[PDB]
């Protein structure tokens, strides 16, 4: 049929006409095969006849259908498209399954030639005009246009979302405790009511279905559980990702890596603890496709580890509205974090992964934070309401980290939860300077040009060093002589830099850095009974400042 | 009855994702937005209108209020609502001793909205874990929070007071946005009875059956520590912090200071305050005091806004429009960081429509996501300010404490 649904107007770009392609040259068969399928749809109101006055046009091929001797008609929407006004988004996101609320049963109906049930803008047919051409083209054409929704054009996904949406209105207004999951040319129904009402009410659906021009399969042809549906394998009382097998590989390429960082990913959302770390690194750079990458061992360690984990079946269960979520978050270290959402201890709603880092220095104590924000987020998204958090951070360590750092935070409800590795800070910088601690002015200077550069100290005990170094920048060299005032100093020391840059990089108390000194940095720190880190402006003539500044330019500056 | 009104060209409408909403927040919405499109305000729309602005629940204080985040709208706008119809701000509000702020948003579903324009003002209330399509809506009436509807119902409003202000000459009113500021030199009483009397007269036309005092309203210094004894160290400090504000403050001096520190000494050391040193010293507090000679407000220049966490639930912030130039700097003190910002910066807003007439980008000390989920739990406004997000250079920080 074609629903008798109002349509929806649609325009083509602002300071745009219709398409004119002309029409390439086909042989008979495939001219054949074209005024065969065109006359069928003719017969059914999708397409209509016009007449040689219409200025517009859109290629039309032929191809083989799945190596049968059927005929598929192609039309080349491309220039149309290109043409055609922007729409809303068909969807803003997909459910994910842990999201769904237990439910007594859930029927899924398909809609049957679903673009061609749809009817389209009057005023717009006009647009959709092709033309199946005569045999070598001696004499003019068979010209249509289209009266539903094509295939391949912009405006059909969009449109037939919003046509369905459109019936659905009053049968979920009448049906509260109904519930309708559109996707695609697909209608996922559930409810709470006893199979007889259920399989009832889906009638009723199919028949409110039916008095607007759309089909649907009946009882007996009615698909059953388990869905299968982006990715997932869905059943009446739990769910999980659809099968996944880990290859086995003498040798991997490029290619076979990414596929399998892919399903490690995305079995991460219901297997606790899959890793990916060592096998993206072996991703890094730019390598052919087919390029063999020998394992390092690291990644070997954790293919296993994988391996097991996928080894035997895992399942995640549905939404209960009724009880609290819990989130729970472990270390599982190299800035890698893992978590599990529940809401009756250890059967997981879901699973996810969390490995960012934001920045290039940081601490795990912002790391555990930002997984806890995109954990909240998701939580928003999935169920509408934000979990109770069980973390493993003492709240004495939360607290003095974050009442004493420079940015603002909060996460919502949290308890504290042992289990290892626990986040802590790993030093403190004092916070007034230390009387009988030895006061290195440090600084470092490189030259522009020459892409060499110098650090050193002066002390007040009268003590010096200066180091040479090749390829540095001025930053580098910075953080140098911080490193060399550590490296030669006592358990407690003073230290005065006019480097804000290195300055904010220790003051943040960072644990773990992508840059190889700042690790060195840190270990030295951690050594370290006190620490006193101060900042001066450059040339200002300042105390020790303007000795290592001069002891430093040289050579040159 | 209706005012055309025009995109600036060549600029097409806002195209702005729905943020996510906890489930209470979009149950609100569909109620608030049901009986709007009961009474014509709004109506549902197709997927042949492409664009969105964002669209929030918030407290104003038990009842749920729908906010509709109309920033890129706005932007997209800025030729119809501050050229073409701009509103005059008066530099007398804030010179009143006592400014009231009253919400006048409902006269603006009064009014019908250009039918060439409602495609523009189209929005989305999403759905939990997206198991149904979201409710999409336009406007057939003035929106609130949008610039265009007090700039289009400015000469209904004028018609509105004109009584009121003829009857009282020496009372300044101001609308921005969906408010109504109202500023008189009165005793607070006979302020707060002019303001009943205002709402009376509103009152035949639209409105129900919030209060600052601007002139108080003064800098929060940079300030220098008067001290005991000094070290090296608070010595050091200090230039540091005089040597900042030179770049702000013609005529700030450091040279008889820093001759303190001449040598290389221990942190810890302390050090005779020389005369040299006290008088500069006390010279410089004479300049921080002051309005920063040469600064002076561009109304063709955005207004930026920075602010500090500092600790104790205080903050303090800088307003300028040319870094370093600053037209105004305070604090904000008095639980919980999100909400302390969040109340800083509407305080701040505040004090920026009363005094310019205009609202500040915010560079704000927190992770955007942090932000993003948390701000709506505790804004209370019927605007949103312009933000960025930024880490705080810790020095800048520590020039401001107190
Ligand atoms: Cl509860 C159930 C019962 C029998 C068979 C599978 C299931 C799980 S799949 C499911 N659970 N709830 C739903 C619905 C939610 C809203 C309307 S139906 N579904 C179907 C569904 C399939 C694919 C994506 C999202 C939901
Ligand atoms: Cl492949
Ligand atoms: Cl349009
Ligand atoms: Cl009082
Ligand atoms: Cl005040
Ligand atoms: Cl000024
Ligand atoms: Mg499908």
């Amino acid at each position: 049929p074609i629903s008798p649904i109002e349509t929806v107007p649609v325009k083509l770009k602002p300071g745009m006409d219709g398409p004119k392609v002309k029409q390439w040259p086909l042989t008979e068969e495939k001219i054949k095969a074209l005024v065969e399928i065109c006359t069928e749809m003719e017969k059914e109101g999708k397409i209509s006849k016009i007449g040689p006055e219409n200025p517009y046009n859109t290629p039309v091929f032929a191809i083989k259908k799945k190596d049968s001797t059927k005929w598929r008609k192609l039309v080349d929407f491309r220039e149309l498209n290109k043409r055609t006004q922007d729409f809303w988004e068909v969807q803003l996101g997909i459910p994910h399954p842990a999201g769904l609320k237990k439910k007594k049963s859930v029927t899924v109906l398909d809609v049957g030639d679903a673009y061609f049930s749809v009817p389209l803008d009057e005023d717009f047919r006009k647009y959709t005009a092709f033309t199946i051409p005569s045999i070598n083209n001696e004499t003019p054409g068979i010209r249509y246009q289209y009266n539903v929704l094509p295939q391949g054009w912009k405006g059909s996904p969009a449109i037939f979302q919003s046509s369905m949406t459109k019936i659905l209105e009053p049968f979920r207004k009448q049906n509260p405790d109904i519930v309708i999951y559109q996707y695609m040319d697909d209608l996922y129904v559930g409810s709470d009511l006893e199979i007889g009402q259920h399989r009832t009410k889906i009638e009723e659906l199919r028949q409110h279905l039916l008095r607007w021009g759309l089909t649907t399969p009946d009882k007996k042809h009615q698909k059953e559980p388990p869905f299968l549906w982006m990715g997932y394998e869905l059943h009446p009382d739990k769910w999980t990702v659809q099968p996944i097998v880990l290859p086995e590989k003498d040798s991997w390429t490029v290619n076979d890596i990414q596929k399998l960082v892919g399903k490690l990913n995305w079995a991460s959302q219901i297997y606790p603890g899959i890793k990916v770390r060592q096998l993206c690194k072996l991703l890094r750079g730019t390598k052919a496709l087919t390029e063999v990458i020998p394992l390092t061992e690291e990644a070997e360690l954790e293919l296993a580890e994988n391996r097991e984990i996928l080894k035997e079946p895992v399942h995640g269960v549905y939404y209960d509205p009724s009880k609290d979520l819990i989130a729970e978050i472990q270390k599982q270290g190299q800035g890698q974090w893992t978590y599990q959402i529940y809401q009756e201890p250890f059967k997981n709603l879901k699973t996810g992964k969390y490995a960012r880092m934001r920045g290039a220095h940081t601490n795990d104590v912002k790391q555990l934070t930002e997984a806890v924000q995109k954990i909240t987020t998701e939580s928003i998204v999935i169920w509408g309401k934000t979990p109770k958090f069980k973390l493993p951070i003492q709240k004495e360590t939360w607290e003095t980290w974050w009442t004493e750092y420079w940015q603002a935070t909060w996460i919502p409800e949290w308890e504290f939860v042992n289990t290892p590795p626990l986040v802590k800070l790993w030093y403190q910088l004092e916070k007034e300077p230390i009387v009988g601690a030895e006061t290195f002015y440090v600084d470092g200077a490189a030259n522009r040009e020459t892409k060499l550069g110098k650090a050193g100290y002066v002390t007040n005990r009268g003590r010096q060093k200066v180091v040479t170094l090749t390829d540095t920048t001025n930053q580098k060299t910075e953080l140098q002589a911080i490193y060399l005032a550590l490296q030669d100093s006592g358990l407690e020391v003073n230290i005065v830099t006019d480097s804000q840059y290195a300055l904010g990089i220790i003051q943040a108390q960072p644990d773990q850095s992508e840059s190889e000194l700042v690790n060195q940095i840190i270990e030295q720190l951690i050594k370290k009974e006190k620490v006193y880190l101060a900042w001066v402006p450059a040339h200002k003539g300042i105390g020790g400042n303007e000795q290592v500044d001069k002891l430093v330019s040289a050579g040159i500056r | 009855e209706t005012v055309p009104v025009k995109l600036k060209p060549g600029m097409d409408g806002p195209k702005v994702k729905q943020w996510p909403l906890t489930e209470e927040k979009i149950k609100a919405l569909v109620e608030i937005c049901t009986e709007m499109e009961k009474e014509g305000k709004i109506s549902k729309i197709g997927p042949e209108n492409p664009y969105n602005t964002p669209v929030f629940a918030i407290k104003k204080s038990t009842k749920w209020r729908k906010l509709v985040d109309f920033r890129e709208l706005n932007k997209r706008t800025q030729d119809f609502w501050e050229v073409q119809l701009g509103i005059p701000h008066p530099a007398g509000l804030k010179k009143k001793k006592s400014v009231t702020v009253l919400d006048v948003g409902d006269a603006y579903f009064s009014v019908p909205l250009d039918e060439d324009f409602r495609k523009y003002t189209a929005f989305t209330i999403p759905s939990i874990n997206n198991e149904t399509p979201g409710i999409r809506y336009q406007y057939n009436v003035l929106p609130q929070g949008w610039k265009g509807s007090p700039a289009i119902f400015q000469s209904s409003m004028t018609k509105i007071l004109e009584p009121f202000r003829k009857q009282n000459p020496d009372i300044v009113i101001y609308q921005y946005m969906d408010d109504l500021y109202v500023g008189s030199d009165l005793e607070i009483g006979q302020h707060r009875t002019k303001i009943e009397e205002l709402r009376q007269h509103l009152l035949r036309w639209g409105l129900t059956t919030y209060e600052l005092h601007p002139d108080k309203w003064t800098v929060q210094p940079i300030v220098l520590p008067e001290k005991d004894s000094w070290t090296v160290n608070d010595i050091q400090k200090l230039v540091g912090k005089l040597n900042w504000a030179s770049q702000i403050y013609p005529g700030i001096k450091v040279r008889q200071l820093c001759k303190l520190l001449r040598g290389t000494k221990a942190l810890t050391e302390v050090i005779p305050l020389t005369e040299e040193a006290e008088l500069e010293l006390a010279e410089n507090r004479e300049i921080l005091k002051e309005p920063v000679h040469g600064v002076y407000y561009d109304p063709s220049k955005d207004l930026i806004a920075e602010i500090q966490k500092q600790g104790q639930g205080q903050w303090t912030y800088q307003i300028y429009q040319e870094p370093f130039k600053n037209l105004k700097t305070g604090k904000y003190a008095r639980t919980n960081d999100v909400k302390q910002l969040t109340e800083a910066v509407q305080k701040i807003t505040t004090e920026s429509i009363v005094i310019w007439g205009k609202t500040p980008k915010f560079k704000l000390p927190i992770q955007k996501e942090t932000w993003e989920t948390w701000w709506t739990e505790y804004w209370q406004a019927t605007w949103i300010p312009e933000w960025e997000f930024v880490n705080t250079p810790p020095l800048v920080k520590l020039w401001y404490q107190l």
